[PDB]
RNA sequence: CUUGACUGCGAGACAGACACGUCGAGCAGGUACGAAAGUAGGUCUUAGUGAUCCGGUGGUUCUGUAUGGAAGGGCCAUCG
RNA sequence: AGCCUGCUUGUGUAGGAUAGGUGGGAGGCUUUGAAGCGUGGACGCCAGUUCGCGUGGAGCCAUCCUUGAAAUACCACCCUGGCAUGCUUGAGGUUCUAACUCUGGUCCGUAAUCCGGAUCGAGGACAGUGUAUGGUGGGCAGUUUGACUGGGGCGGUCUCC
RNA sequence: AUUAAAAACACAGCACUCUGCAAACACGAAAGUGGACGUAUAGGGUGUGACGCCUGCCCGGUGCCGGAAGGUUAAUUGAUG
RNA sequence: AAUGGGUCAGCGACUUAUAUUCAGUGGCAAGCUUAACCGUAUAGGGUAGGCGUAGCGAAAGCGAGUCUUAAUAGGGCGUUUAGUCGCUGGGUAUAGACCCGAAACCGGGCGAUCUAUCCAUGAGCAGGUUGAAGGUUAGGUAACACUGACUGGAGGACCGAACCCACUCCCGUUGAAAAGGUAGGGGAUGACUUGUGGAUCGGAGUGAAAGGCUAAUCAAGCUCGGAGAUAGCUGGUUCUC
RNA sequence: GAGUCGGCAAACAGACUUUGAUCCGGAGAUCUCUGAAUGGGGGAACCCACCUAGGAUAACCUAGGUAUCUUGUACUGAAUCCAUAGGUGCAAGAGGCGAACCAGGGGAACUGAAACAUCUAAGUACCCUGAGGAAAAGAAAUCAACCGAGAUUCCCUUAG
């Protein structure tokens, strides 16, 4: 489903407010990607489908800390 | 934000720290060996490695005195 | 000649379901004219209009979320 | 479009010759300020000015010498016509490959037209998707569409004198 | 279906218009699937309705198609007061 | 000659909670009263809180006064003898709020055994006509055009049974039948009819299109919930003086 | 401690019990097929299997196993060299049902406003996912005004 596999953002949901103030149900999705990132460790890619949010994770804290506690959740990479 | 590795870059040094786009960290430099993101945690081993830098990149440069000469042959028959 | 087309009010009535509305002697403060009694709170009279809630503007003694201020609110005057 | 370097170029009335000025500054004598005419390089609100003076180690602009609203030589500070470039940024075009895409080939998982992985190819920072935003939008939706009235519809009338 | 069998709908034929393929288009929050294991002589939509003779005028409105590039114009910028 | 009731016997409509106001009736009285809770528990405790003993002002504030005001003037409101807590009635508020009664809206399922389309796999169409294209043959032309004879056996062809349909009349209308029967009628080798299995479903299907059909239901199925929807409407509301 | 062989269902047979039945409680034994249903299918209560061990004379029978997933581990190993995917075997655990309570995900409309859009109804009803006997929350980056109080939950007030 539409889950980043690092932060676990999945989609949300709010209103969408008119000028005459008319509510309406909406949903707020994560600006989810597919990116194949380079373990050196492993020597191959791994490619998981991620927010941009958590490319900017894996870009601070690097890919082997998240790619290290993405399997004591346990996803598929 | 990254240590080069290459000196053959249009806009790179020997090991100088660069700061440059997202992309070209992510998508090209780290996966092919020729930078690695400035962090806070080795820096005390770059500086007790710092001969190991000429070697390699003098003998690149090397390597391309006898390289280039077979190169230029046009002797490939289409 | 000149600003009484004043400010604070207001005894008492008229009208009237209510919200509204109508008239007003007198008192205080300041003024017009008039030599002076006095007249003057618009126009001979009755139409010429529009509630509240929102906003805007000028004051203010009031408030002002720990305190000193502000913000916002309140009252008074006013506009859409 | 932002910033800097030597800051060189300032040609009106009148001033031989120059006005954007501020202070040490009254004489410039470091081959003077190499000089009378002048070779070539530039430009001129045009015959105003810079350097190889044609040769050479040589007194010309006379620093109120006039004149002009402030005078030239000395020496520091900036900007203006702007010379050049990088330290940058913003919009286009072309190109590259490395993100990304492929409802292309070939291997492999595998006895699989799925799906992954590897590789080759092709496109390519486009496409596409997330979020924000203008536009369109009866495709769909929730509603509204007044009263009086010799029945209703039409016309007329709604407040005030 | 159970008061209307028709002049109604359909139809071969016709014309317009879309669509170069991961097609236009449809159903699907998506994946996918139909179109189609088809490929412009194909496929969707629309109107007309065999055949014969024909199918006139108008581009103002509205739509659709193309065109400069001038005004307007959104988020976002964040000068200045 | 408006409605309603065949009749009888049962049932069937002003409730309850919590806040409050007024009356009546009690207890305490410048005071009254407790709520949770504690309690060997209808006691006793617990006075937090509520209302009253003071009002005025929008407020700061000031107070038997206060506000307005330039005003010790006017004017507004207030100020010597009672309130509070029960209990029982009459009202009111919020609750389905005296009872019954819509059409409808929304949410979750259930249905394509009827039907509309489609998919797969099977099978039905007695009998009689008509005689297309092709061929063969004789003619006939430079081969071609073109004529006869024989053959052939086409077709959303024709007449007609089964089958499928449903145009007309009459009957039937409390039917034999919630859509038929009897006489006649249309198609009947196809854009046919049909069995069996499967697919599509509720702002959603399918539709040679009629708002047709989707289980005798259709301009938005059925069922269960929101739900006792809502009804300024209709009907009803029970003993006595 | 004297009757009994359950009930509608009273009788009747053949019987059982003082050497102690029936009856009552505790622990076992058996426990067909279905159903999460789990060897594979399937139209629930049916159909067809495989492997191991033992017994059975051209027919079988007994007792065990044989689902998927997750986690852990062992062995094995593709493209591709190394090792990764993948695959086989073991161990442990799960799944389903239940009126409510609880924490979350998604979420109406009638209704009221005497119409109706903001708003209400209402984060209600409904659907979904987890957990437990309760859950949730919880030990101050919390409130108070210059005084102080100290986690959370629940109740009465402040107060309509």
């Amino acid at each position: 489903s539409r889950v980043c596999q690092v932060t676990g953002k999945g989609p949300v949901t709010g209103n969408n407010i008119s000028h005459a103030h008319n509510k309406t149900r909406r949903r707020f999705l994560p600006n989810l990607q597919h990116h194949r990132f380079w373990v050196e460790s492993e020597k191959r890619f791994v490619r998981l489908r991620v927010s941009a949010k958590g490319m900017r994770i894996i870009d601070k804290r690097g890919i082997e800390a998240v790619l290290a506690d993405l399997r004591a959740r346990g996803e598929k990479f | 934000e990254v240590i080069l590795l290459e000196k053959v870059a249009n806009l790179g040094n020997l090991g100088d720290k660069v700061n440059i786009k997202g992309g070209y960290a992510r998508n090209f430099l780290l996966p092919q060996g020729k930078a690695t993101v400035a962090t806070a945690e080795n820096v005390a081993a770059f500086e007790a490695r710092r001969a190991e830098l000429e070697k390699a990149a003098a003998e690149k440069k090397a390597a391309a005195e006898a390289r280039a000469a077979q190169l230029s042959e046009l002797v490939v028959t289409l």
